[PDB]
């Protein structure tokens, strides 16, 4: 009839998008399960078109290539867009009316016992383009869609066609397309989530561990923990790739001549550590974020002092309060201190160890060379699509330079200032959640700017004092020998016994005492000269 | 002479048809031709490139032995490399590994007989070192290219089905102008015993009539198909290099010309690198000096895989560059 | 401040003109084939 | 068949060997005429098996660049029409382009 008897979808390739299947199985063949009877006693028509959009490379072609012969198809007839186009006047729009001639045939000789016929339109978006383009030249290219828009909609009553198209940008599409009666369903195919991840990695080695070619080390959960954003085109790239590490132990291409170990050959296996180096060749197109936060805490921490704990459970604790209470739907956070104490490096660390599904940075890395109008385009959008998710941590580094503060004016940027503020105030949609972020080193130019009252609370970060804190930092650098580590500080004692530094510049001064003369001479001398 | 290495253990030998006219599907044995040459030839001496003219079933070859390998009785393994230099000579025995490769004509059709041995209508032949290419500096990009593109030809078809991948069908290379990244094209199709390369200059396909730009686009594959359908996986390599890509494949979505062939251009290519039906026996490079025009979808996995940059020499590239000119 | 290019179609009555008259010499030449062979019976 | 070595004088020269630099007509000009004359002209006057042997091949550009009416055109034209070669197809400045789509890049090819 409609399905084949024999099918449970559990064979087919596609793995990763079941909701979507379901939606189209529900949506589109559905009215065409019962016995006619039925529905012209609902009064309920039949859906006639069908449209698929996605990003490049997600599956859509897949599902075109292999929806014909699961659900016991007629041949579905497959053209490209770009063929259709032909040199002699008449010959496209003949070609496109000479398509529909068995199914018309069909409906004429069998009312409605007529068979369902299928046919799929690749690459729609390459012909059926806005027909208000203009040009002044042959008009081929609008007469393409009128006679298919003819024969769509003046239908006169074939109720047995279904058309699919599948496309990689709808914005391209005729406006005049979109519209009831008229590719009515959109559905639309995203990145897998990381359980589709695991099913396509099962898939696409499924034959690789049927024939014993895989050794029993590598374990999948982890690979599919690691791709992070890996859509399914470059998950199989990724599995050759790998492949192809394996293959180049026995083959040596170029060095010697043409070696193949005929018993190697047997024994070839795969393992971990090629698809780790796979994993380092191929890279993902989307990226986002994940690895600027990463860096930014490049350096570590120390725990030098109580402060840092202390500081971390109270981010703990707001991070708890964020995740459990349905009223608190918005907080704020301050993070404020003395120029070079690290500020940016505890933030990175409480919002890495959150957890939270969203996380992004703001910096002015990221903004540099942009003009004014593009910096608030990104800010804005950046926001918007914060908005997204059921929770989300949100960063901001350095709020003084984002608005190009200078004192000799004062001169500074406005707008700017005045987006940030009253984006900082707006509650997200219903029943989402936000954490913000937002570290300074100016605490009184934002006290005069009268945005004190944005902030829910704020954390200072005093910089070490004690020497006993540098000897902590001394000994989990090594720089130097116990004895040397201790003869240091007792010199210093009494050198300067008051102490007022930072942690950035005790790095830089350890490392320039390290490559010159470890001895005190050039690192307390440093130190002292700062202090 | 040789004091230990009196034996031959692996000899390599091109088979040609000695009249053109003469050419016969028949069906050659390989283990009958070595029980031959055996037969008739015991304990003789024979060295690279030595000639021999074989009646095998009233048929006449020409046999040129294009390597040997020379080894001494009590050596359980062939730890010796293969010497292509006529210096090098040997004993045949009743054990020597003949393997039979097709001549420079290419009109033998081998059997390949129940020996697993590497013989195939080989891409890249054997002893192929990289000091013969002629292309001084990039010790490093060859590496790759030849690792993540050219390994998985030349290994035997039954384990590449078993592991269940396919062949890459991309390359890309960009950089400056001036770095060496057409020499490397034109080596790559002259160098590698694959049908004569398709040569596209950059805007060659456009065309007046409607509907014969993207024609002329579509008319490149059609044999591949044609020998594809035939022969299944025993095809020989089919490779068009495009010059200047960035040229007419821009990203789709601007107003450039007023016409629209742009788009149709770049939708067949798409289309048919990899659309809805399988190749899985050609090859395309790619050229240009500025990759950030060219449009997305053509990068994707699947489509231009592999993607090298060629940039300036380092003072040991110059040093190689300036012996290879002089 | 514009400019616009332009593009051509063959006309329909051209259609596929390669054998429009193609098929016509073919038949043409069928016939003086037959007309060849009777004569080579008449001259033997 | 092979180059094998022996040969003194060429078939057809391309500037043959009664020319000097007072019989073009282009006078101030002195060190320019060398420097294009010694770069470009020759390597296609020695014979044929030394130029071979050497494993150089010729150059084939050359540009003049200057101020308004200072005499390019007329180097080009007396290059051009005072050696031993086929007529040069001259091109306008403008002249490669046309109306239809691709119709330039043919008139360039
Ligand atoms: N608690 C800590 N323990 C160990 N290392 C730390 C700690 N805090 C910061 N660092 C390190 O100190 C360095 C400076 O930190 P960071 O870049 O955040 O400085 P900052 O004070 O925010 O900068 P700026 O002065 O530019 O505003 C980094 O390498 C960081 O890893
Ligand atoms: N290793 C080398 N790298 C670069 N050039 C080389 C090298 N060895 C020899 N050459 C010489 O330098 C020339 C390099 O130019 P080539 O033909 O590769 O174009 P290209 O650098 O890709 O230029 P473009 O990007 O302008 O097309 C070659 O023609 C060759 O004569
Ligand atoms: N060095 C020269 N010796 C003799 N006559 C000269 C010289 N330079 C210029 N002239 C005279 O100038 C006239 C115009 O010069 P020419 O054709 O070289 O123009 P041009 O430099 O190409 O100028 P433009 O930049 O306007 O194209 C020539 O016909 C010639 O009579
Ligand atoms: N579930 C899946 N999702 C995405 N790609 C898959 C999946 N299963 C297999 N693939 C592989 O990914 C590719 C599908 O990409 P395709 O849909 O053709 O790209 P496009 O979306 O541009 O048409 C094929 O190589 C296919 O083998």
């Amino acid at each position: 009839a409609v399905i084949r008897p024999d099918f449970k979808f559990e064979d087919l390739g596609v793995g990763g998008l079941d909701k979507e299947f379901t939606k189209i199985f529900r949506r589109a063949f559905a009215s065409r399960i019962f016995p006619p009877s039925v529905i012209e006693k609902l009064g309920i028509s039949h859906v006639k078109g069908l449209l698929l959009y996605g990003p490049p490379g997600t599956g859509k072609t897949l599902i075109a290539r292999k929806i014909g012969t699961m659900l016991n198809a007629k041949e579905p007839k497959i053209v490209n867009g770009p063929e259709i186009l032909s040199k002699y006047v008449g010959s496209s729009e003949e070609n496109i009316r000479n398509l529909f001639k068995d199914a018309e045939a069909e409906y004429r000789a069998k009312g409605e016992e007529s068979s369902l016929h299928i046919i799929i339109f690749d690459e729609l978006d390459s012909v059926f383009k806005q027909r208000g383009s203009r040009g002044d030249g042959t008009g081929v290219g609008d007469n393409v869609v009128n006679q298919l828009l003819a024969k769509m909609d003046g239908v006169d009553q074939l109720n047995n066609i279904l058309v699919i198209g599948m496309t990689n940008r709808k914005d391209l599409i005729d406006s005049a397309l979109l519209r009831p009666g008229r590719f009515e369903v959109q559905v639309e195919i995203h990145l897998p989530d990381e359980k589709g991840r695991l099913q396509i990695f099962d898939i696409q080695t499924k034959k690789m561990r049927e024939n014993n070619m895989m050794s029993d080390d590598v374990n999948l959960a982890e690979l599919a923990a690691l791709t992070k954003n890996f859509s399914g085109a470059e998950i199989e790239g990724l599995v050759k790739s790998a492949s192809s590490f394996a293959i180049n132990k026995t083959v040596n291409i170029g060095k010697g001549a043409t070696k193949l170990n005929t018993k190697d050959i047997a024994k070839l296996k795969v393992t971990r550590e090629d698809f780790l180096n796979a994993l380092n060749d191929v890279t993902p197109a989307f990226g986002i974020s994940e690895e600027d936060l990463k860096t930014c805490v490049e350096g570590g921490m120390m725990l030098y002092s109580e402060r840092v704990n202390s500081i971390l459970k109270n981010g703990a604790r707001y991070v708890r309060q964020v995740r459990e209470s349905d009223k608190s739907r918005l907080v704020s956070l301050l993070i404020h201190g003395p120029a070079g104490s690290g500020k940016t490096a505890l933030a990175a660390e409480i919002a890495l160890k959150s957890g939270f599904p969203f996380i992004r940075l703001i910096s002015p890395n990221e903004l540099s060379g942009m003009s004014e109008s593009a910096k608030i385009a990104y800010i804005d959008n950046t926001f918007r699509d914060a908005y997204k998710s059921p929770l989300n941590i949100l960063v901001i580094d350095s709020l003084e330079t984002l608005v190009d503060w200078v004192p000799i004016g004062p001169r500074f940027s406005n707008n700017i200032l005045q987006m940030l503020k009253v984006a900082l105030k707006r509650k997200p949609p219903q029943d989402r959640r936000l954490l913000i972020m937002t570290t300074t080193s100016a605490y009184s130019v934002l006290q005069q700017m009268d945005i004190l009252s944005c902030f829910d609370n704020e954390i200072a970060v005093p910089n070490m004092t004690n020497l006993d804190e540098l000897n902590n930092v001394m000994i989990e650098s090594n720089f130097l020998d116990d004895a040397g580590r201790v003869k240091v500080i007792n010199e210093l004692s009494r050198s300067c016994p008051n102490f007022n530094v930072g942690i950035k510049k005790t790095l830089t001064n350890i490392e320039t005492a390290r490559h010159d003369e470890d001895p005190v001479n050039e690192l307390v001398e440093l130190m002292t000269q700062s202090a | 002479y040789s004091g230990k290495q009196s034996y031959l253990g692996s000899i390599d030998i091109d088979i040609s048809f000695r009249a053109r006219g003469k050419a016969v599907s028949t069906v050659f044995d390989q283990d009958e031709l070595a029980k031959q040459f055996v037969r008739c030839y015991e304990s003789q001496i024979f060295s690279p490139t030595q000639y021999l003219i074989m009646e095998f079933q009233g048929h006449f070859f020409d046999l040129k032995i294009r390597n040997v390998q020379a080894i001494d009785l009590g050596d359980i393994e062939p730890t010796s490399a293969v010497a292509t230099g006529i210096e090098t000579k040997g004993i045949l025995t009743k054990q020597t590994q003949i393997n039979f490769f097709k001549g420079r004509d290419g009109l033998v059709n081998l059997k390949s007989s129940n020996s697993l041995r590497p013989r195939s209508n080989a891409v890249i032949r054997p002893d192929f070192k990289f000091e013969d290419l002629g292309v001084g500096g990039l010790d490093k990009e060859f590496t790759k290219i030849f690792r993540r593109a050219f390994a998985s030809r030349i290994f035997p078809p039954s384990v590449i089905e078993k592991l269940g991948i396919s062949h890459v069908k991309g390359l890309l290379l960009y950089g400056p102008p001036g770095t060496g990244k057409t020499l490397i094209a034109r080596k790559i199709g002259t160098m590698l015993n694959a049908k004569e390369p398709k040569i596209v200059n950059g805007p060659e396909i456009l065309s007046k009539y409607v509907g014969s730009s993207e024609e002329n686009i579509r008319n490149l594959f059609k044999d591949a198909e044609a020998e594809y359908r035939a022969k299944g996986e025993e095809s020989s390599l089919h490779i068009i290099i495009f010059d200047e890509l960035d040229s007419v494949f821009k990203q789709r979505g601007s107003r450039g010309d007023g016409t629209g062939v742009g788009d149709n251009v770049v939708n067949q290519l798409l289309a048919k690198m990899d659309g809805v039906d399988q190749l899985n026996n050609i090859l395309v490079i790619g050229m240009t000096n500025r990759k950030d025009l060219i449009d997305s979808a053509l990068l994707r996995p699947g489509r231009f895989e592999v993607q090298v940059e060629i940039h300036l020499p380092d003072e040991k590239g110059r040093l190689q560059i300036f012996d290879i000119q002089t | 401040g514009q400019q616009i290019f332009s593009q051509a179609l063959l006309n329909a009555n051209r259609r596929g003109e390669a054998k429009t008259a193609l098929a016509e010499v073919q038949a043409r030449h069928q016939e003086l084939l037959k007309l060849e062979k009777s004569m080579a019976e008449l001259t033997q």
